[PDB]
RNA sequence: CGGUAAUUCCAGCUCCAAUAGCGUAUAUUAAAGUUGUUGCAGUUAAAAAGCUCGUAGUUGAACUUUGGGCCCGGUUGGCCAACGGGGCCUUUUUUACUUUGAAAAAAUUAGAGUGUUCAAAGCAGGCGUGCUCGAAUAUAUUAGCAUGGAAUAAUAGAAUAGGACGUUUGGUUCUAUUUUUUUCUAGGACCAUCGUAAUGAUUAAUAGGGACGGUCGGGGGCAUCAGUAUUCAAUUGUCAGAGGUGAAAUUCUUGGAUUUAUUGAAGACUAACUACUGCGAAAGCAUUUGCCAAGGACGUUUUCAUUAAUCAAGAACGAAAGUUAGGGGAUCGAAGAUGAUCAGAUACCGUCGUAGUCUUAACCAUAAACUAUGCCGACUAGGGAUCGGGUGGUGUUUUUAAUGACCCACUCGGCACCUUACGAGAAAUCAAAGUCUUUGGGUUCUGGGGGGAGUAUGGUCGCAAGGCUGAAACUUAAAGGAAUUGAC
RNA sequence: GGAUAGUGGCCUACCAUGGUUUCAACGGGUAACGGGGAAUAAGGGUUCGAUUCCGGAGAGGGAGCCUGAGAAACGGCUACCA
């Protein structure tokens, strides 16, 4: 079930059984690696890059066509972001809700939802400190978070 | 009004001074 | 939040046996499950069984022949000394002369009678009769 | 299931939980608080000796109808005051004020017995001779 | 009921189950070759595309996203790849 | 039990039980699965906390040497069969746990020998009439010590390579036997170049988070719009009653009440549509339009890679009534002031009305806050109705396509219903209240006969009203649940 | 550095600011000397151990000390309190 609600949905992708490229596909690995780097210079995230290749080109899965996952390809070229993108999006959401509450102090519902978002930040940041992709003593706090994303 | 709990010392002392009266 | 893959598997087998079905499917598999079934098969409580590959921990289909009364898991896996084995069999088994308690030992997974011949001990897994 | 922890390292919570719940057992709590020393007239002994103050009759509880014979006693070791039953009918003629009597519990661990309201003790000996021997005419009692 | 073959399900009964509940998982989407009416340039499109895929030669649009399968534009021709 | 007619008091006969012993009081063990690890109970009998987040604690998916040959080979059973064990070939860091051993005083306990005349004991005693057998053995949690094993459960390693082998060639540094200030030389560490290699990253959980797409809802905040109705006011026509009850009175009225007509103001509310329908963590939410930010389900050959479950401390929200200050004040209306006191269906009724009812800023933290049913996960079961999303159809209609509305089949998720009982239960009944004497998937809270009592006392929170935590002395043989039959 | 048979905040001078705790410190209670053991047991447990053996403490209450290899001795001494 969901982490913060009673929802029980099961929708997801279902990747194929076969672990090698489909017979109709015929670009080179080097060709698609060049595309990936091209979009990254343009500022897209790994999630967004994967979508474009899926439906504008033949690329079913980058890990099957090339040898590697998209996040590793970018890191091997010096394009890695300072913080992981999923943590980035959580902080971005929290900022916008906190802005809304500056005008609407009566909105009891928004106050409740803010506490849930911030709990997800702490649980995720604690993970990244353990595997040391964030430095130790990195800490989320309400005032400085605005500048961190902006 | 407050309830009172007997400490070891005052337990000891009371028993001693009751014996004195008996004697 | 599956805390024990072994507990689920034996629960599925019990429910099928009670209703009289001849086959059951269990998901996921593991090395421990395979070892446990092979012991049950050796003594004749189940037929053949078949493993399906899917790149995702697989599945098993088991044939049932109607001989099984109960199987079950003991949780936690208590430590057992050689002098203690006699107590567990008194509590768990229905008679002195059939049924088995199953142990993990550093010599492998085996029933309690083989463990006496080899003179080893370890931790309890479950029981069959 | 079953609402209690099973894990192999959960021993601390299991024993702490049992300690909390034993306080609902009635006789366990009496021992640990030391109730028999702080209160109740025999300070935990099986018998006690006292001086007879006055002689009483107690009306039995309904539906029974009888005037039962009792005495007021002051315990020598405490000064606490108590009422005791005198068994065996005419035996009340053997007891008089300022006699010294030995008392025993009335068998029900501090509850009142049968018809008799609020009487917890019975007389065993008076002036050093047992009431059973007097009633069967086996001994004699000196006056004083 | 009591006896049935779990290893060899019929093709018809397998086709109607949910994609995660078949004996082995697998997708049911697919890819298309698509041509605009003007250019010769073929391009490959995913049947559940989320982006509005343009042609390569020019900013003519081939499909638009929906809640499910993508809607191919009028005048396009396609072949299942 | 006993009120004469005593199977229960008192006495006499006879009979029963244990017996050199038998009875009473108090404490404690068994009975007690009424303290529950083995092994209890929590819909209605005592007992699931208003709700959600969350630290300590407990618990946590799968994967890495498997299989096949050839010798030796001990034990047991009737050469041969079973069970144990060793060697060889086939590409060949740190803990928990378990086996064995040394240790753990004597007496006590279990136990071998021996006619104390038997026995409880003792460690003695036999045999010819000098000779001679004994004073065993086992057990003893945990901690420490030594040793064999490698299943299960943890921990570590090569990714700004700074890695391995280097048996390739320089440089720096440090210690010294021997054999004679210094060289050779042996051995430490460190730095650079060439060269070898299959050079180095487990899956992608019908676990979880994040992105994306078209939608959905009486979910929330702020602003704005409408509808009659109620009360009041100003004009207006007519002429005696109007209100209210079971009956009546107080009250209003010829200066015109009640009733009629045309207009206006104020505050509150959101009928019918409205259902075995929807949304939210719960409390709770229903006129229109706009802005702001959030959310579930569905679709997905996108991304990360164990990031998870439950939860003491601690934190946010929490109907109605109630408290403090400002605004507003139509209706209804605790308190209060008044009318009648007659009449057994209508036995409680009539008039006026303060606080309150609405709102802004702070408090309070209770409810039959109820499904009287804790959360997470798996299995045992089938049908067609309905709400949201998706797929298919040579389908109907709108129209000559697309879309919309409808019909048929399938599927995921939700509020419910009907059927079914391997089962469960004291029963009523139950898709969980099942998979429990055939007793063990993970984890939090609560109860232990009825009163005294949610009282007293201490602490803590609050302006107050009060909330949270919470006894004992003493008293009593029942209190309680479900379901049958049926007096006057 | 002193003192001791000898180690050590055992004590003194100078200096630093540390040590223990929800894995329950610190405080309160015990009609509490510890153990070998005892009673009752299907198994798992519950209750008891002043008392014949081993270890500790005391000689009305506190303090001090002589002799001696060994005592802060009490059938040794000195003072105070009762």
């Amino acid at each position: 079930g969901r982490m913060h609600s009673a929802g029980k949905g099961i929708s997801s992708s279902a990747i194929p059984y076969s672990r090698n490229a489909p017979a109709w596909f015929k670009l080179s690995s080097e060709s698609v690696i060049e595309q990936i780097v091209k979009y990254a210079r343009k500022g897209l995230t790994p999630s967004q890059i994967g979508v474009l290749l899926r439906d504008a080109h033949g690329v079913t899965q980058a890990r099957v066509i090339t040898g590697n996952k998209i996040m590793r390809i970018l890191k091997s070229n010096g394009l890695a972001p300072e913080i992981p993108e999923d943590l980035y999006y959580l902080i971005k959401k929290a900022v916008s809700v906190r802005k809304h509450l500056e005008r609407n102090r009566k909105d009891k519902d928004a106050k409740f939802r803010l506490i849930l978002i911030e709990s997800r930040i702490h649980r995720l940041a604690r993970y990244y400190r353990t595997v040391a992709v964030l430095p130790p003593n990195w800490k989320y706090e309400s005032a400085t978070a605005s500048a961190l994303v902006n | 009004k407050p309830d009172k709990q007997v400490s070891k010392l005052q337990r000891k002392n009371k028993a001693k001074q009751l014996r004195a009266q008996r004697i | 939040t599956r805390s024990s893959v072994l507990a689920d598997a034996l629960n599925a087998i019990n429910n099928a046996e009670k209703t009289g079905k001849r086959q059951v499917l269990i998901r996921p598999s593991s090395k421990v499950i395979i070892k446990f079934l092979q012991v049950m098969q050796k003594h004749g409580y189940i037929g053949e069984f078949e493993y399906i590959d899917d790149h995702r921990s697989g599945k098993i289909v088991v044939q049932l022949n109607g001989r099984l009364n109960k199987c079950g898991v003991i949780s936690p896996r208590f430590n057992v000394k050689i002098g203690d084995i006699e107590k567990w069999t008194a509590n768990l088994l229905p008679a002195r002369q059939f049924g088995y308690v199953i142990l993990t030992t550093s010599a492998g997974i085996m029933d309690h009678e083989e463990a006496r011949r080899k003179h080893v001990s370890g931790k309890i897994l479950g029981f069959v009769y | 299931g079953k609402g209690k922890p099973r894990g192999l390292n959960s021993a601390r919570k299991l024993r702490v939980h049992r300690r909390n719940n034993r306080w609902a057992e009635n006789n366990y709590k009496k021992r640990l608080l030391g109730t028999a020393f702080k209160s109740s007239p025999f300070g935990g002994s099986s018998h006690a000796k006292g001086i007879v103050l006055e002689k009483l009759g107690i009306e039995s509880k309904q539906p029974n109808s009888a005037i039962r014979k009792c005495v007021r006693v002051q315990l020598i070791k405490n000064g606490k005051k108590v009422t005791a039953f005198v068994p065996n009918d005419g035996c009340l003629n053997f007891v008089d004020e300022n006699d010294e009597v030995l008392l025993a519990g009335f068998g029900r661990k501090g509850k009142a017995k049968g018809d008799i309201p609020g009487v917890r003790f019975k007389v065993v000996k008076v002036s050093g001779v047992s009431l059973l021997a007097l009633w069967k005419e086996k001994k004699e009692k000196p006056r004083s | 009921v009591l006896v049935q073959d779990l290893l060899h399900p019929t093709a018809a009964s397998e086709a109607r189950k949910h994609k995660l509940k078949t004996l082995v998982q697998g997708p049911r989407s697919y890819f298309l070759d698509v041509k605009c009416p003007g250019c010769l340039n073929i391009t490959t499109v995913f049947s559940h595309a989320q982006t509005a895929v343009t042609c390569e030669s020019c900013s003519t649009i081939l499909c638009t996203p929906t809640g499910g399968k993508a809607k191919l534009s009028e005048g396009t021709s396609f072949r299942r790849k």
